[PDB]
């Protein structure tokens, strides 16, 4: 029961050079592209001619310059991309007030989804 | 003499460039007869020496730097890929070396929107031609690296399953920002990268074509060498488009213009472009390789 080449995953690849054929109980590991987050077991194993399930690569968020502008917000602690799981902090632009919910200036990027707060002229 | 750095992992590639592209040019145009076929074998051994020497600057990551204790350069690693790719059927290129470098570029240096980023610039900035210029670096470097990935595609697609997707992502970024480009250099290098993918059409193509001066060159104010390089990229883009009518004045201008300080990129690109022109173009104009392939 040999396996054949491990399956592809989006935005990532195996950490080894692939083989044509793979012994039973052999394993390979995956790595995601920069700023992508591995979800699931990064290792797969060959057994009974089949591979176990490969991981997935969770997207980072590409922070919009600027939906930030038409929401009248900017980044606090100014220096962008954020990783899945990272919190990002915003401020209202000068002369503006938070018009979204009370907490919405701090938000968490997840798999490419980021909830922008909004501000409005006071 | 003058005090200058000695990044050998970069300097070996500067040294390797004339021999590889000269052999490429003579193979592609089938002009070894006039030059002297007896010379080919020795050129091949010189290329093999350059290649073997470069291996000592290959880091465990499969990336390359001027020194083994210096962080690897994105640009240098992509240049190695491009040079080694042109050599695959000239000498034995280890696939793990070539495809290892490609995979490092993809897994470490490509940003989420497709852009390729340099985290450790080459010490010998003269070897990077027009790229040395500050602005539109995200577009210019992404095009440069994408062009190298394109050269490795067939060799490495089987070793690096992530390659086609990385190419497409870099292509997406180039297309999305091409119209906002201001430098002729960027227009030409990104134009070639897009044209190779069949993605230089419509208003993008119009911009590219109309960016030229006198329908014969792509130039920006500054070092002349950067324009020779830009225009070679544009000539290659024209050949991808098979736009053989626009071509003749460009080739005339290029031929009317090779080595020395800061000429690595111009030399590589001119010989590549003019080589392909003679290979592709019906009844081409008549166009010295001796300087690249001495004694």
């Amino acid at each position: 029961g040999k396996c054949g080449p491990p399956p592809p995953i989006d935005n990532g690849d195996i950490t080894s050079f692939p083989l044509s054929v793979y012994a039973p109980a052999s394993s390979v590991e995956y790595q995601c592209q920069n700023l992508y987050q591995l979800e699931g077991n990064k290792r797969i194993t060959c057994r009974n001619g089949q591979w176990s399930e490969p991981p997935k690569c969770l997207h980072p968020c590409v922070i919009s310059r600027e939906i930030m502008e038409n929401y009248n917000i900017a980044l606090r602690w100014t220096a962008l991309y954020s990783r899945t799981g990272e919190s990002v902090e915003f401020v209202c632009k000068r002369g503006y007030r938070l018009s979204s919910r009370s907490h919405t200036l701090r938000t968490t990027c997840w798999d490419g989804k980021l909830e922008y707060p909004t501000c409005a002229k006071r | 003499l003058i005090v200058t750095p000695s990044g050998a992992g970069e300097q070996n590639m500067i040294g390797m460039t004339p021999t590889v592209i000269a052999v490429h040019y003579l193979d592609e145009t089938e002009q070894w007869e006039k030059f002297g076929l007896e010379k080919r074998q020795g050129a091949l051994e010189l290329i093999k020496k350059g290649y073997t020497q470069q291996l000592a600057f290959r880091q465990p990551s499969s990336a390359f730097a001027a020194f083994v204790k210096r962080a690897p350069s994105t640009w240098l690693t992509a240049y190695v890929v491009k040079v080694f790719s042109l050599a695959v059927n000239l000498i034995a290129i280890d696939s793990q070396v070539l495809c290892g470098a490609v995979k490092w570029l993809i897994l470490e240096k490509q940003k989420p929107d497709g852009v390729f980023q340099e985290d450790a610039p080459v010490i010998h900035q003269e070897m990077i031609g027009g790229l040395r210029n500050n602005n539109e670096k995200d577009m210019a470097l992404t095009a440069f690296v994408l062009i190298s990935l394109q050269e490795a595609k067939d060799i490495c697609e089987e070793q690096v399953n992530s390659l086609p997707g990385s190419i497409t992502k870099a292509g997406d970024f180039l297309e999305a920002n091409y119209m906002n480009l201001q430098r002729s250099y960027t227009v030409a290098i990104a134009g070639y990268a897009l044209a190779q993918m069949g993605r230089l059409k419509g208003p993008l193509l119009n911009k590219f074509l109309t960016t030229a001066k006198d329908k014969n060159r792509w130039e920006d104010p500054g070092k002349q060498l950067y324009n020779v390089e830009a225009t070679s990229y544009a000539l290659l883009a024209l050949l991808q488009l098979k736009d053989f009518d626009f071509v003749p004045p460009v080739v005339r201008w290029l031929n009317e213009q090779g080595g020395g300080y800061g000429s690595t990129q111009a030399t590589f690109m001119v010989f590549q472009a003019l080589a392909q022109y003679q290979k592709d173009a019906p009844d081409h104009q008549e166009l010295d390789v001796s300087l690249q392939l001495p004694s």
